[PDB]
């Protein structure tokens, strides 16, 4: 419960450092935290429905990497 | 000294330098990179000089044959 | 048997590019093209010598 | 010989600068990233 | 000349004449349905394909194109068009 | 007759079922696929001629313009989403203006 | 006398420490948490692998540095430094969405 | 005294004038002789119909659209109207390019 | 005709474009990188369409070629060869 | 194998297999099982020689993913044939906008 | 269990290439993935342009122009060159 605000600011600064960007501004953190729960959400659909198709209980990676690769990211490496 | 010519820069005058002037001569067997100390550019700049023909440069004479 | 260039038109600017004769900058104009050339200062003593001006074909 | 007229472009051409120019072809890179930050920031 | 094409002029005309029987077609329309029919048919087709492939299934039965609709078909249309085709499924069976 | 008949489809479920069997997807078919598929693309192309005719009707014409199907898509949402790619012949733009340019 | 540098100099040093390391950014308990709040309000009595989550946070940070240089690049196109809101719906407008 | 429009009055009635019509903006003739000079290098020889260039006109003007389109969302972006250079390097760079 | 057909796009043409596109006013810099721009695409879709033609042995590119050249980039244009 | 004799590292003979198995067509030739074999060796040579350079220019026999990125990212030939392929573990570029300096 | 991969073979490869240096496990699943990915993307461009000439039989030139058509200029033009020198050499 209430357990989205996981994600800590400085942590928003630092993938912002990543970014090469200085100053950060106060709606930045939220707008970022609800585009983070767009983007889960959506891969997650997808994701669960595989994992459903394929009569399983338990997610896993094979079921998650081809379903991002249906939205056409390539996720390469882990479970390749 | 002869052969097929590559490259070819030359830059105006600067507080830095008077005039550099890098030019690139490929043969057969060799390809490298001469020091243009002013007069040459002078010279090579008097007529018109394209890339990729065969000119010969006598050191001695100061003068450009095109062959 | 030989091919020569020609080149004709009306002049739009006389710019000299100055010990020695500059080169000069010919702004030649035809009804259906225009091109500036340089020109060498044998050219331009011979060009400056016929009174040219602007607008003169 | 010397060619007496030269077509010249005004924007393109400028008597300061004479420039000319013509298994698998290509250039060298440097892939050390100590390099290329000594690069960038001086 | 010509020998013979397809087209789905004849099922696309019903369904037309069965939701509006008042509205003409043009043809450069009636080619833009053509086509998003043939769009929307190959990518359901390619995706059931790979769907068998998935779980090394070489069976391909209503459940997958069900499962193929949900995945590519936004929730909404994902479920009418599950609903529909399940409930046609039942009918059709029932008829034997 | 057929089973398109009995079933209450527009839609060939033959005419798909052969287009599936030499589409070369899947050496095994079964019966639930080409009635399945018939029944999505029969609605789907339901839905959009009818958000065409709307489209058709409310600009005084008895006929399915381009441009009509054009924005018929374009309005919904949902539509956009499913093609956010395609270009649509003799479309044209929505009438759309911005409003900091107005005076 | 004390040493107190100078605002934003030091986010040039740390931008370099962060650009030459690819560990995440995200602590595994958080997103373990929200990947598992998600399955909650998703779906009822959910398990989860040990993997299946690399891939979640792995295209996650690769997402939003993406999303960051656009914004970046957004802003200094503005003539500021600074991001703002209109940046970052700019750049999720122009690229795709 | 005549009558003058004031300046960007007239803009408006061009855009609601275009907005509402969909008919192709480019002249057929050069945009086919201009297909056809560029495929003479490729390969001599080629051999263009009435159809096969009325594709290419509409692909083209759609994504021309497109690009002015959000192109007019980066210049609203930078505080102004008029359209310059680095609205349109930005957004070629913004939507995948 | 095989010379000189890159500024075949006009001025007027161009202020339509941008019209459509919903601008209303237009720089002085902005008509060759459109037409710099237009001409990569052109190139682009057109390299794929002759590869197309001449892999099906056919002397003339037709509608279908470049449609389903503009298929495989994902324009999937919509009308002509449905 | 074939593949021995025609100086082929792949082999010929699973990728004929799983051609036959991919479900693409009934039929499948035969030299295409060869050329296809040859231009993934050429790939496969590209790639692992770009990450060998990678490697050696950071002084370091082992490959970091990094240097495999590296690889892609300075050929842009590679960016365009790999433009929405993610790296993992890889990091970013050293990009710097020069105004922000 | 049995499970297949490329591993000896892109071994081996850089072995002939450069036998000084070693690539990692990591490394190996991201070389498998990027060959198995350009392995089913030319297969299915392969397949879609052999059904499109209305023949159900895919050959050398088939796979030859989907390999030109989608590595750009330089990557076809090499990659042609020498699929069609080893084909020749095998046949």
């Amino acid at each position: 419960r209430d357990n989205i605000q996981g994600i800590t600011k400085p942590a928003i600064r630092r993938l912002a450092r990543r970014g090469g960007v200085k100053r950060i501004s106060g709606l930045i953190y939220e707008e970022v935290r609800a585009v983070l729960k767009s983007f889960l959400e959506s891969v997650i659909r997808d994701s669960v429905t595989y994992t459903e198709h394929a009569k399983r209980k338990t997610v896993t990676s094979l079921d998650v990497v081809y379903a991002l690769k249906r939205q056409g990211r390539t996720l390469y490496g882990f479970g390749g | 000294i002869e052969g097929e010519v590559v490259e070819i820069q030359i830059d105006r005058s600067i507080t830095g330098g008077h005039k550099q002037g890098k030019l690139t001569i490929k043969t057969t067997d060799m390809e490298t990179i001469y020091e243009l100390g002013n007069k040459m550019i002078d010279g090579l700049t008097k007529e018109k000089v394209l890339a990729g023909d065969v000119i010969s440069i006598d050191k001695a004479s100061g003068k450009i044959t095109k062959l | 048997k030989e091919t020569k260039e020609v080149y004709e038109g009306e002049v739009t600017e006389l710019t000299p590019e100055d010990k020695t004769i500059s080169h000069v900058i010919v702004g030649l104009k035809s009804a259906k093209g225009t091109k500036t050339l340089r020109l060498d200062p044998t050219i331009y003593e011979s060009i400056q010598r016929e009174k040219v001006s602007i607008g003169d074909v | 010989m010397k060619a007496l007229v030269e077509e010249i472009d005004k924007k393109t051409y400028n008597p300061d600068i004479y420039f000319t120019s013509l298994s698998r072809p290509v250039k060298r890179i440097n892939y050390s990233l100590a390099d290329l930050e000594a690069r960038l920031y001086t | 000349s010509k020998a013979r094409k397809e087209t789905y002029s004849s099922y696309i005309y019903k369904v037309l004449k069965q939701t509006h029987p008042d509205t003409g077609i043009s043809q450069k329309s009636m080619s833009i349905l053509n086509s998003f029919v043939n769009d929307i048919f190959e990518r359901i087709a390619t995706e059931a394909s790979k769907l068998a492939a998935y779980n090394k299934k070489s069976t391909i039965s209503a459940r997958e194109i069900q499962t193929a609709v949900r995945l590519i078909l936004p929730g909404e249309l994902a479920k009418h068009a599950v609903s529909e085709g399940t409930r046609a499924v039942t009918k059709y069976s029932s008829s034997t | 007759q057929s089973r398109s008949a009995k079933a209450g489809l527009t839609f060939p479920v033959g005419r798909v079922h052969r287009l599936l069997r030499r589409g070369n997807y899947a050496q095994r078919i079964g019966s639930g696929a080409p009635v399945y598929l018939t029944a999505v693309l029969e609605y789907l192309a339901a839905e959009i001629l009818e958000l065409a005719g709307n489209a058709a009707r409310d600009n005084k014409k008895t006929r399915i313009i381009p441009r009509h199907l054009q924005l018929a898509i374009r309005n919904d949402d949902e539509l956009n989403k499913l093609l956010g790619n395609v270009t649509i012949a003799q479309g044209g733009v929505l009438p759309n203006i911005h409003q900091n340019l107005l005076p | 006398k004390p040493h107190r540098y100078k605002p934003g100099t030091v986010a040039l040093r740390e931008i370099r420490r962060f650009q030459k390391s690819t560990e995440l950014l995200i602590r595994k308990l958080p997103f373990q948490r929200l990947v598992r709040e998600i399955a909650q309000d998703f779906k009822t009595d959910l398990r989860f692998q040990s993997s299946a989550i690399g891939a979640l946070q792995e295209s996650v940070e690769a997402y939003l540095v993406s999303l960051f240089e656009d914004t970046n690049l957004a802003a200094i196109h503005a003539k500021r430094v600074t991001i703002q809101k209109k940046e970052i719906k700019l750049a999720r407008r122009l690229r795709g969405e």
